[PDB]
């Protein structure tokens, strides 16, 4: 993970 | 609650660089950072703005920190709008939350585009402003974002965003 979102 | 949570819950969230739905070059909380189809001038900018060499990934404080940013330039863009500014005024504090994520979201030309339901709302009357702010555009676009943003116009409560649980997509 690490990133975010949400998709 | 508060308009820094609120808009954390309607907008998401990156780390790094993404090409949104709309076809921009995005990062954070909803930061535009390029119209451009390049996604080194999306680096360059995002550079220029954090001040060092990101290779497109920023931390949760930049974000933040843009994000910070943002929210003052959509306060900024109500201030300065003769339409706008009149009813943020008017409102109480949690209603003006509610029109800085419908500024952040579209932009203050395109809040004053709501002139009734701006009138509705400075006037003082809840549910005809829902109402009328429900037959636009906005609300068949981005329907679950602006049926929390009426309905927190509507009651002048954070209910809408209570009670609200993930469901992944992410991470
Ligand atoms: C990220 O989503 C996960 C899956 O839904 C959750 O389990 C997790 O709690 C979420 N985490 C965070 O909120 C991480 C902190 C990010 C905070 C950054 C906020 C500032 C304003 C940029
Ligand atoms: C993120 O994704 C989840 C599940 O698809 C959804 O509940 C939530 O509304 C999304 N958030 C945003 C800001 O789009
Ligand atoms: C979730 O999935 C999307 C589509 O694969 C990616 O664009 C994103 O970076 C994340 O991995
Ligand atoms: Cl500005």
């Amino acid at each position: 993970x690490y990133x975010x979102x949400y998709x | 609650m508060n308009i820094f949570e609120m808009l954390r819950i309607d907008e998401g969230l990156r780390l790094k660089i993404y090409k949104d739905t709309e076809g921009y070059y995005t990062i954070g909380i909803g930061h535009l950072l390029t119209k451009s189809p390049s996604l080194n001038a999306a680096k360059s900018e995002l550079d220029k703005a954090i001040g060092r060499n990101t290779n497109g990934v920023i931390t949760k404080d930049e974000a933040e920190k843009l994000f910070n940013q943002d929210v003052d330039a959509a306060v900024r863009g109500i201030l300065r709008n003769a339409k706008l500014k009149p009813v943020y005024d008017s409102l109480d504090a949690v209603r003006r939350a509610a029109l800085i994520n419908m500024v952040f979201q579209m932009g203050e030309t395109g809040v004053a585009g709501f002139t009734n339901s701006l009138r509705m709302l400075q006037q003082k009357r809840w549910d005809e402003a829902a109402v009328n702010l429900a037959k636009s555009r906005w609300y068949n676009q981005t329907p679950n974002r602006a049926k929390r943003v009426i309905t927190t116009f509507r009651t002048g409560t954070w209910d809408a965003y209570k009670n609200l649980c993930a469901h992944x997509a992410x991470x």
